[PDB]
């Protein structure tokens, strides 16, 4: 189990860790969060008390390094570092341990909440979407645009998610306009799967990350990127009967976990109606159809 | 975007462009099966591809051998219109190909898009306008060429004959939409009003009479007066 130390706190600040969050005061004595599963990729994220505008945070994997928080009053946000001292890192942790300043990640032990989250979402793959090689750990916040909606304006800040656009020679073969059109089983398959993610783990794993900066961040090119690979396996007459049974299980949690007030921003109605009710998989998902049915019955 | 009254000069100027209608591509008949059911039968239709500045009309002859063993005929019917007119298209050379493609009705959008990403500088636009290329069918040396073709084959027309001559781009497209228009709300009416002065002839090589100017303000005048009259039915008004 291990630890994401603070320097300190010295603006009020809402602090997510995965689906908790927590209110830390101006100044409170509060030294970081221990007890966070090994196993799993995480995100820490913040939104200040005095401009929630920018939701930004990191995702990190505790077993790549020592990752610590500071904040920067030039910059003025909470920074990830890593401390390449291990030995110094063990000795601030254990010092504020021992003082109690640190949060305990609040898992209960029957919830599989943040594993079925995360299930195919890797750190290797979360640094080539979120390209800053000299850090182990990914910034992520509200704003940054994604490599599709730069097309359509800085590179380096982008969102490299796999463009999918299914009005695109990459999505249609000349002489099957008709055929790729209304059946995306070739883009998906063939170009996607087989060309570009190599298996389907990649692929949901892309889409599992997509949802989750939507999510914790409000992330509108990301929550563009979540939909369009929903409905791309949606809109395809030939998937793999396992690819189908997960997607169930990947949106059935993506869906619980929501808030409920967020329904109305995060979930697109003509993707959702589309995927549930008209798609070839239209009786295909059939968790997702009963949570989304009982939970956001206006969407639909 | 959106062709409408706004932007309507925009046909006439030196952008090439060319209108799609598909509402004669897929034909049919309904009928009464020997079990008492109901069928169709196929008859030969056309994609109507018309440059409204020139005159020049596509005329894309659909033989009803394309249908043969095919399901889902109406929307397989929007995508055979796009993948004709991307051929079309490719067929001409390039100093001749259009710049924008107006499709009269919505759903030929996505088809026609697909059937041209090679042709990305090719705006394709949908229009407000109503426009009567559904009556195409209502002039007889068209529904003669379809209802006679044996194979797929493309008619080059002038839907203008030989006005241009005379009136601007403009005034022969109001011309020609008045003349469908009436077709499409009386054909008997409208085609009484074309030929009942036997002294005035279609050329073998046009569609419409040759009327002088001044027969024309009589022809446009009664073509109106037949819209208003039926319009005064319809309505009760």
């Amino acid at each position: 189990m291990n630890t994401v130390p603070f320097t300190s706190a010295p603006i009020e600040v809402t602090i997510g860790i995965d689906q908790y969050s927590f209110n830390v005061k101006e100044n409170q004595p509060f030294h970081g969060i221990k007890d966070i599963p090994i196993g799993h990729v995480h995100v820490i994220h913040f939104q200040h008390a005095d401009n929630s505008s920018m939701r930004y945070g990191y995702w990190f994997d505790c077993r790549m390094g020592n990752f610590y928080i500071q904040y920067d009053p030039k910059d003025g946000l909470y920074k990830m570092m890593e401390e390449r001292d291990g030995a110094k890192f063990e000795n601030i942790v254990h010092n504020f341990k021992e003082r109690q300043m640190m949060v305990s990640y609040p898992k209960i032990d029957e919830d599989d909440t943040w594993y079925n989250l995360t299930e195919f979402v890797q750190m290797d793959k979360i640094r080539k979407i979120v390209r800053k090689d000299e850090n182990q750990f990914s910034y992520v916040d509200s704003s940054m645009t994604t490599v599709q909606e730069n097309e359509l304006s800085d590179p380096a800040h982008s969102l490299n998610y796999t463009v999918i656009n299914f009005k695109s020679r990459e999505a249609i073969r000349p002489g099957h306009e008709m055929e790729d059109f209304l059946d995306k089983s070739y883009y998906l398959n063939t170009v996607m799967l087989q060309g570009i993610f190599k298996n389907s783990s990649n692929y949901f794993g892309e889409l599992q990350f997509a949802f989750l900066n939507a999510m914790f961040f409000g992330n509108y090119g990301s929550s563009l990127q979540w939909h369009a690979m929903i409905e791309l396996i949606c809109s395809s007459a030939t998937v793999p009967k396992h690819m189908l049974d997960k997607l169930d299980e990947i949106l059935y949690y993506q869906i619980k976990t929501l808030p409920e007030q967020y329904s109305d921003i995060l979930l697109n109605e003509r993707v959702w109606n589309i995927c549930l009710y008209s798609s070839f998989q239209k009786n295909s998902l059939h968790n997702t159809e009963k949570i989304m049915e009982n939970k956001y019955p206006e969407l639909l | 975007g959106a062709m409408n009254s706004s932007n309507y000069a925009e046909l006439f100027n030196n952008d090439i462009k060319l209108f799609v209608d598909d509402t004669n591509v897929y034909r049919v008949t309904v009928h009464k099966t020997f079990e008492g059911n109901v069928a169709t039968k196929a008859i030969n239709g056309c994609i109507f591809t018309l440059n409204p500045k020139t005159g020049h009309l596509f005329l894309k002859i659909i033989h009803t051998s394309v249908w043969a063993g095919q399901k889902r005929l109406s929307q397989l019917a929007k995508w055979k219109t796009a993948e004709e007119v991307s051929a079309l298209v490719r067929s001409l050379p390039k100093e001749e190909q259009p710049k924008q493609i107006i499709v009269t009705r919505k759903a030929m959008l996505d088809p026609l898009e697909v059937h041209m990403l090679d042709f990305p500088n090719i705006a394709i636009r949908p229009t407000e306008l109503r426009l009567p290329f559904s009556a195409a069918m209502s002039i007889d040396k068209l529904s003669d060429v379809v209802m006679k073709a044996t194979e797929p084959q493309m008619v080059l027309f002038n839907i203008y004959d030989d006005w241009l001559d005379r009136i601007s781009s403009y005034t022969a497209f109001s011309r020609l939409t008045l003349l469908l228009r009436a077709l499409k709300t009386n054909e008997e009416s409208a085609k009484m009003i074309l030929l009942s002065d036997p002294t005035i002839t279609i050329k073998s090589y046009h569609l419409w009479p040759s009327f002088t100017d001044e027969q024309w303000i009589t022809i446009e005048s009664q073509m109106r007066d037949l819209i208003l009259t039926e319009y005064g039915r319809k309505y009760n008004v």
